[PDB]
């Protein structure tokens, strides 16, 4: 199954595919080639609980019921150069108040 | 142009709504008029008696949304080959962003107060321009 | 695989694959490789960039075919958008 994904690091947004049995290590060489840090300095959370590389992102609940073209599923991006920083995803903006002929 | 023959050659039919709206599907008579028939709630299948060259389309049962029957806007009923029933597979279309918005916003604001929304007089009409099956029938009499 | 950076009027990257965003007709217009929309919010342009996907995922497609989600807060700016899209 196919699953589509926001990976977030800060202000940056990354919208991208993969296949259910592939891998969290694969989801951080795709940062690689496009932000310039190797996997090593990565660290992928979701909703900010560690991932482990080996793990596939179906064993990480990421299904095609979850991580849907119109609906992608977030995944949190940490840069280290000593250590990791503390992962802070900036929210998207506030949708104003509904005009009254709406409610 | 678009009536249905009247073939008097029946063919088994299964209205398939493969979509999240609720479906009415409409037969064009023999004088070419949209005649609805029962709806379909979402994902629902019932196996209907129809006629061989007749002509069928499906929309919305609340707001006339136009979808898609096997890919297409129009289905009719073929022969019966080994007994097997004809598929009518009723999909949501990929409406374009604005049409999806529209429907949205039609399906929460009042057909009155869209003149009293803070929005360009140009998407007031697109908002007043609901789907209609008369006005596409007419669009799509034309080459 | 070529990707493009749309930012919004709050200073949010996004980043989405050329072959995407070329489902735009106003994008594949600028582009024909960032992007600057300094009227698009990013709460409403997030929304688009998933439209992209799901109109190249689902257009041409024999599966059944999902609804593309609007919650009332954002329709009357995404609307906005979409019409300054030619999407
Ligand atoms: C001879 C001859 C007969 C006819 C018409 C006729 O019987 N038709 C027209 C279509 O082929 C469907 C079929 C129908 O109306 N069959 O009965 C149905 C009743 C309900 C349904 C549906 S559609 C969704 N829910 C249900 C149960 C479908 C067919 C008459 C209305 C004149 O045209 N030539």
């Amino acid at each position: 199954m196919d699953v589509f994904l926001m990976i977030r690091r800060h202000k940056t947004t990354i919208f991208t595919d993969a296949k259910e049995s592939s891998t969290v290590f694969e989801l951080k060489r795709i940062v690689e080639g496009i932000l310039k840090r190797p996997p090593d300095e990565q660290r992928l959370y979701k909703d900010d609980q560690l991932l482990d590389d080996g793990k596939t992102l179906g064993e990480c609940g990421f299904t095609s019921q979850t991580a849907r073209p119109q609906a992608p599923a977030t995944v949190g991006l940490a840069f280290r150069d000593d250590t990791f920083e503390a992962l802070c995803i900036e929210p998207f903006s506030s949708p104003p108040e509904l005009p009254d002929v709406m409610k | 142009v678009l009536r249905s023959v009247n073939s008097r050659e029946p063919s088994q039919v299964i209205f398939c709504n493969r979509s999240p709206r609720v479906v009415l599907p409409v037969w064009l008579n023999f004088d070419g008029e949209p005649q609805p028939y029962p709806t379909l709630p979402p994902g629902t299948g019932r196996r209907i008696h129809s006629y061989r060259g007749h002509l069928w389309l499906f929309r919305d049962a609340g707001t006339h949304d136009g979808l898609l029957v096997n890919q297409t806007e129009l289905f009719v009923p073929s022969l019966n080959v080994d007994g097997q029933p004809i598929f009518a597979n009723i999909t949501l279309p990929v409406y374009t962003l604005k049409e999806r918005c529209l429907q949205v916003v039609r399906s929460l604001v009042k057909p009155e107060n869209y003149r009293r929304l803070d929005i360009v007089r140009s998407l007031y009409e697109d908002l007043e321009d609901h789907p209609n099956v008369q006005k596409d029938l007419e669009r799509l009499t034309q080459e | 695989m070529m990707y493009v950076k749309l930012i919004s009027s709050d200073g949010h990257e996004f980043i989405v694959k050329r072959e995407h965003a070329l489902t735009s007709g106003t994008i594949k217009a600028m582009l024909s490789n960032e992007v600057n929309f300094r009227e698009i919010p990013s709460h409403v342009l997030s929304k688009v960039c998933m439209y992209f996907t799901y109109k190249v995922r689902y257009t041409n497609s024999s599966t059944e075919i999902p609804e593309f989600p609007i919650a009332p807060e954002i329709a009357l700016e995404l609307l906005m958008a979409a019409n300054f899209l030619d999407c």
